[PDB]
């Protein structure tokens, strides 16, 4: 758990060659102590201090551990720890080196890199996930001459892979 | 659509080898399993084996393996089949056939079925050399009559009576790979007896590699 958070993303390529270095199971399974005994107590005591504080901590952890599942649902990535997107690296202005990023930079320094535009990326991702991709899938059950043979866009469709 | 313009039929000495082509047109020469099938001229149909041009995957025959050779040459965009040991029991029609795809096109998901096809040519070995036959009045209310195009080389001839003016009631009969090294053929029609000397029934034959197209009397 967190065992190589200080490593660079190349040595934290080690982290995501294992279960993101056990981060998600440490998110949901560190509940197990307050899961093991909110109920082993058989005592009256006539009032409860933890009856609001533990409950607020518990449902705080649950809503935080559901917002991220819903956000992975909204970008077609539900289930998959590592998935790719159709959004390109846009005009976003931290354009830099591949062998600088995934060799010599930690995850925290990387968060300090792109602390801006993060909500821009989050708004940007679902656009290519939905507004054309879901509408293309809605097209993909019926089409005219073009679906088998449009002979125009296909070269550009090959060209997207090409450029 | 997908067009498979196969190369023409062939005559060749027996005991030698044979090559045939199948030039596709439309769709894609690669990324879809072109294949090859047989049918003896009168039998049902028979699959032999195929090729996949992007990865040269050859899925050959259960019996003809070792004697069959299929290639795929995308740089001139054709597909050849090379069989060996030509013989009277290699005589079959050889259709070249491509797998189809879902939707009206040639790019989507394939189906697994031989949807688009080619014209096919009968791959029949030759024993003898060419021969122009002779055509006869075969003598019989209703007088029967024939023009026996018998013991020729090679197949086929056609028969039309009075330059095709008589068109109804025709009954041709197919050419035979007979037991003489040559080929024979029969063809009859139905005329009355009383119109023997009035309407002269003149069959017309078309033997194109032997070059004999004669008008022939039938006045029995
Ligand atoms: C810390 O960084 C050094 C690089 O000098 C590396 O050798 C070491 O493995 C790193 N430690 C961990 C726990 O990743
Ligand atoms: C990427 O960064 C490394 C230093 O981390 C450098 O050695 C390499 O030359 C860079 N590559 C490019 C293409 O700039
Ligand atoms: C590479 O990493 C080491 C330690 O992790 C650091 O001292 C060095 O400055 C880094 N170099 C670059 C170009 O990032
Ligand atoms: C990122 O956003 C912060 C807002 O807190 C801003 O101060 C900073 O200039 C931005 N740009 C960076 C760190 O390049």
């Amino acid at each position: 758990f967190l065992g190589a958070a200080g490593s660079t993303m190349g040595a934290a390529s080690m982290t995501l060659t294992v279960q993101a270095r056990n981060l998600l199971s440490g998110i949901v399974q560190q509940q197990s102590n307050l899961l093991r005994a909110p109920e082993a107590q058989q005592h009256l005591l006539k009032l409860t201090v933890w009856g609001i504080k533990q409950l607020q901590a518990r449902v705080l952890a649950v809503e935080r551990y559901l917002r991220d599942q819903q956000l992975l649902g909204i970008w077609g990535c539900s289930g998959k720890l590592i998935c790719c997107t159709n959004v390109p690296w846009n005009s976003s202005w931290s354009n830099r080196n591949l062998s600088e990023i995934w060799d010599n930079m930690t995850w925290l320094q990387w968060d300090k890199e792109i602390s801006n535009y993060t909500q821009i990326i989050y708004g940007l991702l679902e656009e290519s996930q939905n507004q054309q991709e879901k509408n293309e899938q809605d097209l993909l059950a019926l089409d005219k001459w073009a679906s088998l043979w449009n002979w125009f866009d296909i070269s550009n469709w090959l060209w997207y892979i090409k450029l | 659509q997908v067009q498979l313009v196969q190369s023409g039929a062939e005559v060749k000495r027996p005991g030698s080898s044979v090559t045939v082509s199948c030039k596709a047109s439309g769709g894609s020469f690669s990324t879809y399993a072109l294949s090859w099938v047989r049918q003896a001229p009168g039998r049902g149909l028979e699959w032999m084996g195929g090729v996949i041009p992007l990865l040269t995957i050859t899925n050959y025959a259960p019996r003809f393996q070792g004697r069959i050779t299929i290639t795929a040459d995308r740089s001139t965009s054709t597909a050849y089949l090379e069989l060996n040991s030509l013989r009277p029991e290699d005589t079959a029609v050889y259709y070249c056939a491509r797998e189809g795809t879902t939707g009206w096109g040639w790019l989507g998901k394939p189906i697994g079925a031989f949807a688009h096809w080619g014209q096919g040519t009968l791959v029949t070995v030759s024993s003898a050399s060419t021969k122009g036959p002779s055509v006869f009045p075969l003598a019989p209310g209703t007088a029967a009559l024939g023009c026996l195009v018998k013991d020729y080389f090679p197949e086929p001839v056609t028969v039309s009576w009075n330059s095709g003016a008589l068109t109804s009631g025709v009954h041709t009969f197919p050419a035979v790979l007979q037991s003489s090294g040559l080929y024979s053929l029969s063809s009859v029609v139905t005329v009355p007896s009383s119109s023997l000397g009035t309407q002269t029934y003149i069959c017309n034959v078309n033997h194109k590699p032997s070059n004999t197209k004669v008008d022939k009397k039938v006045e029995p």
